[PDB]
């Protein structure tokens, strides 16, 4: 029978890919923890053998009827592995997409401004200096060179991914990315490829109020700030959000403190006086999990893994992440010094890990996440439990009393929704904006127009001066130009505070959820490990129904998170008027 | 009235410190068997070694076997991983248990594992060591196979070449120094003690005494007690002497 026929490649396979998996990985770390010579070629061999075998694993399992195999385990394994991606075009045409991308990649990489590049100086001088005229300059600056060097790479780059995936049975690339969210087989479970432009527009329909609060009350303290320069109407500026590309506003944390007269909580020097050696660091991390009921860490995680720089002779990525190299080895890759960061850091890397050591069971193939979105919630769910004055005060870092006025309070939430809830207007239009062109209802002639409109309507940002349709705007952001998806944040950013709620109604705590502990609560840690523990041999419906007993996203958590904040800015902004005009130009 | 204890003669310690102390051990998936006879077997030291990561006795207590006897003894020994001993024994299944090695239920012996990460594995990875993944048939108790034929998964004959649908059954064990538990080499040995008809050979650790007529007195020989009058001729013959005794309830 196939399915045995099946089952017997499927166990060879996993065996293969494991051994390989664990060579070009460790390759992949060597070269990580020791950037010299002779450790490049070693990963690119390592690299290009395990590609070679996966390729010819492909061309294999090709051969194998899809449709008849019935276990609903073995039929995704094979289909799966069965993904030609770019095998479909010709030979000149793949050689030239990659020539593409990879000019792209470097042209990215490579900007001059004038000397002056992207990373570090032109972020700084945008982060802090505060002029318009200079800003202004170097926004216009950066846009009318990235945007003008890069507009025919995009346009070929369009139409031959559509045409690619228009090859593979799919719609359009965009529908291609889409895919991701699918699952089939399951009655009562179901997930079509559409829903997902739903339950993205209509769940951001709901969030509405908040963000035009938040705006409106940004927009009056920007005012405040430049008092001759915004119409009380008017929407705000693209080069005043103080950010490159106005995906993230923390950066106008310092213009909009709601209330100066109580600082925040910083307890840096509690870590720096009771000097913390950067090892308990991660000592109090593993204790915390294994409070909260989840496994303790293998034994040679302390001793592979690297956690302080090798030092200044030897040159290391301080880049941080959390390598799972297969045949239980697990390594953390951070450079650790005293920092609040670099606790919260480290409580997220050892998120990373306890996910990963659940699954471990699982085959090669349903190693991974239920959807690209499971991995990062429950990673930032850790820290947004250990940063709660209740866990901090359980350490003795923090003084037993302090003060716990509702200034604190007020001050923390608006700093977290600066982050939080500025940024999923931004990643929702460009996510509908690229859909929508490569879906082809855009026309050519029509992008920048359109482009513009979008972010007048949606996001409430206005550009300073015209630009014509040689310029090209949205090429300048890392993942647009690099060939990535974008619409992992916005669902993250719902699934963090669904899972957030769940545990904590779970662990039977009364109050606001916004100072909620889940230490010291082994229902909650059985709760949550029941869901890791699943891997990807689920849909992701039903694992997101083991954790908040619902089949689909919602923002309603998210919306009673903020709820102090919401009635706080509700009474602020009172007086003041609510809305933009998309009419009126900065010029 | 009286105790006696007898049992054969031996003076020749029982050769265990060469097949646990071997240079290098077999595959797992072909094996070698020791055979051990007319010794005399201190089971203490090796339950109190204190470096043995599992010692679990079945059919007899693993205390009591120092005072009784069996006909001979079989050792086996080869290497698996961390994750695969809980395989080996009696009424387990998986890819070890079915392809490699399974017991019989009416087991009579014990299993030792112990780790040996420092000496099997290496930096690179260890190919020596193989398993076997594929087999037409599960093994029968105690078998042994060794042939490397293509095993067939479809309908045509591969004809003894590396084709589709045909598999080489020998998969390669890696090893490292940076594995998990679960994957590092374990040094694996199980005793059977086998017992039949003919007398005893491997006994001791146990003193003898002289033997008595009359009186009625206790006694064990070899290894089985009894209560009774011993007379010259339900009745046991002597392991030092090959004389027919007779017991009679007094
Ligand atoms: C990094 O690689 C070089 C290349 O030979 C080697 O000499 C050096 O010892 C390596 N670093 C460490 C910390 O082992
Ligand atoms: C195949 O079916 C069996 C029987 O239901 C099930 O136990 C197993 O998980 C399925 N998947 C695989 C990969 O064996
Ligand atoms: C890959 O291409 C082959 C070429 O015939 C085709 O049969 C197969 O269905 C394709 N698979 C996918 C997943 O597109
Ligand atoms: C904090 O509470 C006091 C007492 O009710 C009140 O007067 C003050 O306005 C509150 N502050 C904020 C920011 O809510
Ligand atoms: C949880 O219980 C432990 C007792 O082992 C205690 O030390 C710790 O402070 C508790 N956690 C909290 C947040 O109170
Ligand atoms: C094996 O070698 C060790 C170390 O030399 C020794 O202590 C032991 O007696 C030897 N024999 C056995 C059976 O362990
Ligand atoms: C051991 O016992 C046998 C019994 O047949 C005897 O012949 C032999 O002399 C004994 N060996 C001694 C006493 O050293
Ligand atoms: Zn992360």
């Amino acid at each position: 029978t196939i399915e045995e026929q099946a089952k017997t490649f499927l166990d060879k396979f996993n065996h293969e890919a494991e051994d390989l998996f664990y060579q070009s990985s460790l390759a992949s770390w060597n070269y990580n923890t020791n950037i010299t010579e002779e450790n490049v070629q070693n990963m690119n061999n390592a690299g290009d053998k395990w590609s070679a075998f996966l390729k010819e694993q492909s061309t294999l399992a090709q051969m194998y009827p899809l449709q008849e195999i019935q276990n609903l385990t073995v039929k995704l394994q094979l289909q799966a592995l069965q993904q030609n991606g770019s095998s479909v075009l010709s030979e000149d045409k793949s050689k030239r997409l990659n020539t593409i991308l990879n000019t792209m990649s470097t042209i990215y990489s490579t900007g001059k401004v004038c000397c002056l590049l992207l990373e570090p100086g032109l972020n700084e001088i945008m982060a802090n200096s505060l002029d318009y005229n200079e800003r202004l300059w170097a926004w216009e600056s950066w846009r009318s060179e990235v945007g003008k060097q890069l507009r025919p790479l995009y346009e070929e780059y369009v139409v031959l991914k559509n045409e690619m995936a228009r090859a593979n049975h799919y719609e359009d690339y965009g529908d291609y990315w889409r895919g991701d969210y699918e699952v089939n087989g399951v009655d009562g479970y179901d997930y079509s490829r559409g829903q997902l432009i739903e339950d993205v527009e209509h769940t951001f329909e709901e969030i509405k109020p908040l963000y035009e609060h938040l705006h409106a009350y940004v927009r009056a303290k920007l005012m405040n700030a430049y008092p001759s320069y915004i119409s009380p109407i008017g929407c705000l500026p693209a080069h005043l959000l103080g950010d490159m590309w106005g995906r993230f506003w923390t950066n106008l944390y310092s213009l909009t403190v709601p209330f100066g007269q109580k600082p925040n909580i910083d307890v840096t020097d509690a870590m720096v006086d009771q000097a913390w050696d950067a090892q308990r660091i991660f000592k109090e991390a593993e204790k915390f999990f294994v409070s909260v009921g989840l496994p303790n860490m293998t034994q040679g995680f302390w001793e592979n893994s690297m956690l302080t720089d090798p030092g200044n002779v030897q040159k290391a990525v301080c880049h941080p992440t959390a390598w799972d190299l297969g045949k239980g080895d697990f390594r953390i890759l951070m450079c650790t010094k005293v920092t609040m960061d670099d606790f919260l850091t480290a409580h997220h890397e050892m998120g990373h890990i306890q996910y990963d050591m659940a699954y471990a069971a699982q085959p090669f193939l349903l190693r991974n996440g239920a959807n690209e979105g499971f991995h990062e919630a429950v990673g930032e769910i850790m820290s947004l439990s250990a940063a709660t004055p209740k866990h901090l005060k359980s350490i003795g870092l923090l003084s037993p009393d302090f003060q716990e006025d509702n200034e604190t309070e007020i001050n923390f939430l608006l700093k977290q929704a600066l982050t939080i809830v500025g940024t999923l207007p931004f990643t929702y239009m460009l996510e509908k904006w690229r859909w929508m062109v490569f879906k082809g209802e855009i026309p050519k002639d029509q992008w920048m127009k359109k482009w513009w409109e979008m972010k007048r309507e949606i996001v409430g940002v206005v550009e300073p001066v015209p630009h014509d349709e040689t310029y090209c705007d949205p090429a300048s952001l890392f993942h647009v130009s690099n060939d990535y998806s974008f619409i992992r944040y916005y669902t993250r950013t719902l699934y963090q505070f669904q899972f957030q709620e769940a545990l904590c109604q779970a662990a039977k705590h009364e109050g606001p959820l916004h100072k909620c502990d889940i230490s010291n609560s082994t229902e909650a840690g059985q709760k949550l490990f029941n869901m890791l523990r699943l891997g990807k041999s689920e849909p992701w419906t039903l694992a997101l129904e083991n954790v908040v007993g619902a089949k689909n996203m919602n923002v309603r958590p998210l919306l009673n998170y903020f709820e102090p904040l919401f009635t706080w800015l509700k009474d602020q902004n009172k007086n003041s008027f609510v809305g933009w005009s998309t009419d009126w130009s900065p010029y | 009235t009286e105790s006696i204890v007898r049992f054969p003669n031996i003076t020749n310690l029982c050769p265990f410190g060469e097949v646990f102390n071997a240079t290098r051990f077999a595959s797992v998936y072909a094996w070698n068997r020791k055979r051990i006879s007319n010794c005399v077997a201190d089971y203490s030291v090796l339950y109190n070694s204190a470096s043995f990561s599992t010692f679990k006795c079945y059919g007899v207590s693993p205390t009591k076997l120092n005072d009784l006897c069996f006909t001979n003894v079989y050792a086996d020994s080869f290497v698996i991983r961390g994750d695969e001993v809980r395989q080996i024994a009696p009424g387990q299944t998986g890819n070890i248990a079915d392809y490699n090695y399974k017991l019989p239920d009416d087991f009579t012996g014990c299993v030792i594992a112990w780790n040996s990460n420092n000496l099997d594995s290496k930096v690179g990875g260890n190919y020596n060591y193989l398993y076997r993944l594929f087999r037409k048939s599960n093994l029968k108790p105690f078998e042994r196979d060794i042939s490397t034929e293509i095993y067939q998964a479809g309908s045509t004959p591969c004809n003894g070449v590396k084709g589709f649908n045909c598999y080489f059954p020998l998969q390669s064990y890696g090893f490292q120094p940076t594995y998990g538990v679960g994957y590092q080499p374990y040094r694996v040995v199980v005793l059977s003690f086998e017992l039949l008809h003919a007398p005893a050979t491997v006994c001791g650790p146990k003193k003898s005494t002289n033997l008595v007529k009359n009186k009625c007195v206790n006694f064990n020989f070899n290894g089985l007690t009894g209560t009774g009058v011993l007379t010259e001729s339900d009745a046991v013959r002597d392991p030092q002497t090959l004389e027919i005794l007779d017991i009679t309830p007094c």
